[PDB]
């Protein structure tokens, strides 16, 4: 069940509007523990992992909670930005 | 030693002007060498300010067009002007130039006559005159 | 009131507003030094005077979402208020501005820390490298499309005159572009001839620049000098050369991460010890401290010159290994003035103690420390035999003789503090060797 154009552009204006997540402290032990994981492999240093990795965790943790209407940033909101930044740096589906 | 030699530029030899004869060049052309940071820069500052016609130029900042002569324009008559240098308004007086191994090829070239026969011969658009420096 | 009013001043130009048959404003009436003593603005400055600790408050007030980097926040400080312009009655003007540069891998948040500077200085504009060549850095020669005249607009080095100019990506500038700045490190103008204007514009800025590696990351391996694109000239002209190099710890990444979920949290910096100083508070305490100007004394001159010997014997020593940094040039000695005048305008004192002297002295040891690690061993507390055997040397020294009758040596460990017989079993030891 695919929904339609029109549909999908109201959900966008409506959850950046009324839907604000915040941080709990649940999520922030799960960026804080991928966070510093990733420095430490030896298989990324393809790409050099600065602060911006840090801030960009906790910008998608937010953005995610804001499509099921949540105001509290759940370990599931956690876990989908660990993998997306993981195959943007990486490069492979693990 | 160095300051020695800039007290006898600003004085200089006497210009025996001959009828017959070719134009002897009567400056003294000096030339700082060494490591940097050592009160280089200070000296050319402080030579503009006695000069009543010195001026202070920069390596990059002032190409081979800078020095010569650039043709300008005037903003009433909208004529093809001949507006002087670096070169020719210190008609007297000494000349600061500011990193001089940092100058380009064309450049280097044109000092060769001013040092030798005081002379800066263009010969661009057409206009072949001689300008005396 | 005619031939009064200077290109580049913000006055308050009073007039009628009438018409022509074009609207022009008929003149009726007409920086850190226009700011008033106002009795409403001293009682804000006393405030933060009384409280104790004013220079360790500043430090870490500057820049909420940065975590760590006390020494670099320590550097940005006096840069906003700076040296004295010591101007000599022969002639000579001394620049009173530091020159700050930041490197080390593009990492440790060098782009935030342009931009923190910038906001708080009154008069700070901020630029890039590839985005501003030759003709926005110095002056734009354009038309006027009304008088027709040659006008000379103001670039990033001009509009910033008494200010910081906060320059990006020193690295990646071209070579006409360092012309301009040549001249202001040394004599704060700037030369320009173009379309027959042979004029000079006075740039009495702080160049706050941030060079970044050629190859990304920094390579131990290689020289300091190869890794960065920048010859030695412009190296001695700068002040303080820190270097942040991302050195990856479990213990640092443990407290940048805390830090910086804070921030994206409550929108707002983590409580420490201390309340945080507004922008609008701070302007007035560095403008106050601009007028005072204080002198050196006497007892602290002969504390830099000895520190000038011991900087330049070890950068001598250091010329055939790895890590060669740039000579001892005459223009570092200059920057420690600088430095230590700035610091006694924050302490509210006309007279330079000798803690502003190490104090100085101290920023330029962390940036030329950053490359060796943290491994610092000392060990001098072996057996009291050492201490006699060094008044052995002193006999030796003016004589020369090995002999057993030792009868002056005796005199000499009794004025010390200790005793007969321990003595007698050093001078045993000593002598079965042939000492």
């Amino acid at each position: 069940k695919l929904v339609t154009i029109p549909f999908l552009r109201k959900y966008v204006q409506y959850a950046k509007e009324r839907v604000i997540p915040q941080l709990t402290q649940e999520a922030i032990n799960v960026i804080v523990k991928n966070y510093t994981d990733l420095r430490n492999d030896d298989n990324t240093k393809k790409s050099p992992i600065t602060a911006r990795t840090l801030e960009t965790l906790i910008r998608l943790a937010t953005a995610h909670a804001k499509v099921r209407l949540s105001k509290t940033v759940n370990k599931v909101d956690a876990k989908v930005a660990a993998n997306l930044l993981r195959f943007a740096l990486l490069g492979e589906d693990i | 030693d160095v300051k020695k030699g800039i007290l006898l530029q600003l004085f200089g030899g006497t210009n025996k002007t001959f009828t017959k004869g070719g134009r002897y060049r009567g400056d003294i052309n000096i030339l700082l060498c060494g490591d940097p940071s050592t009160s280089k820069s200070q000296i050319l500052q402080y030579v503009h300010k006695i000069t009543p016609r010195g001026v202070y130029t920069s390596g990059k900042g002032s190409s081979a067009v800078g020095l010569t002569a650039y043709i300008t324009r005037d903003v009433d008559t909208k004529q093809l002007v001949l507006e002087s240098g670096a070169l020719v308004l210190s008609d007297g007086g000494v000349c600061c130039i500011d990193e001089f191994d940092k100058m380009s090829d064309s450049t280097r070239s044109v000092l060769h006559e001013v040092m030798e026969q005081q002379t800066i011969s263009i010969a661009k658009a057409g206009i072949i005159t001689t300008l005396n420096a | 009131l005619v031939r009064s009013l200077s290109p580049g001043d913000i006055v308050d130009v009073t007039g009628i507003f009438l018409p022509a048959p074009e609207t022009y404003l008929e003149a009726q009436f007409v920086k850190f030094a226009s700011f008033s003593l106002t009795s409403d603005v001293e009682e804000r400055v006393m405030e933060l005077i009384t409280s104790g600790d004013v220079y360790n408050r500043l430090a870490k007030s500057i820049a909420p979402e940065i975590y760590g980097n006390l020494d670099v926040k320590k550097a940005l400080l006096l840069l906003l208020v700076g040296g004295v312009d010591k101007r000599v009655g022969d002639g000579m003007k001394i620049r009173g501005d530091i020159n700050v540069c930041l490197m080390g891998d593009p990492g440790v948040a060098k782009s935030q820390l342009l931009k923190a500077i910038c906001k708080i200085s009154p008069r700070g504009v901020y630029t890039t490298g590839k985005g501003s060549s030759g003709v926005g850095l110095t002056a734009a020669v354009m038309k006027d499309p009304v008088t027709d005249e040659m006008i000379l607009e103001g670039g990033a080095l001009v509009l910033a005159d008494n200010g910081i100019c906060c320059i990006d990506e020193f690295d990646k500038m071209d070579e006409s572009d360092r012309t301009a700045i040549h001249e202001v490190m040394e004599q704060q103008t700037i030369s320009i001839s173009k379309a027959g204007i042979n004029t000079t514009l006075n740039a009495r800025t702080s160049i706050l620049a941030a060079a970044n590696p050629l190859y990304g990351r920094y390579n131990p391996r290689l020289s300091p000098l190869d890794n960065i694109n920048l010859p030695a000239a412009l190296l001695s002209r700068f002040d303080i050369l820190f270097l942040m190099l991302d050195i990856p710890s479990r213990d640092d990444d443990e407290k940048l991460a805390e830090h910086v979920t804070y921030v994206h949290m409550h929108n707002k910096q983590p409580d420490l010890d201390f309340t945080p100083v507004e922008p609008s508070k701070m302007r007035e305490y560095i403008a106050y401290a601009k007028t005072k100007r204080p002198v050196m004394s006497e007892a602290v001159n002969d504390y830099v010159v000895q520190a000038y010997i011991r900087l330049r014997q070890d950068s001598k020593r250091e010329m055939d290994s790895k890590f060669s940094f740039g000579q001892a040039t005459p223009r570092t000695l200059l920057g420690i003035i600088r430095l230590s005048q700035a610091l006694a305008k924050l302490r509210l004192a006309d007279m330079v103690d000798i803690d502003d002297v190490e104090e100085a002295l101290r920023l330029v040891r962390v940036s030329k420390e950053s490359l060796y690690q943290e491994t610092n061993k000392s060990k001098e507390d072996e057996s009291p035999t050492t201490k006699i055997f060094t008044i052995i040397k002193k006999m030796l020294q003016e004589t020369g003789k090995n002999t057993l009758s030792y009868e002056n040596i005796v005199k000499t460990v009794r004025l010390r503090g200790f005793t007969m017989l321990q003595l007698s079993n050093c001078i045993q030891e000593y002598s079965y060797l042939n000492v």
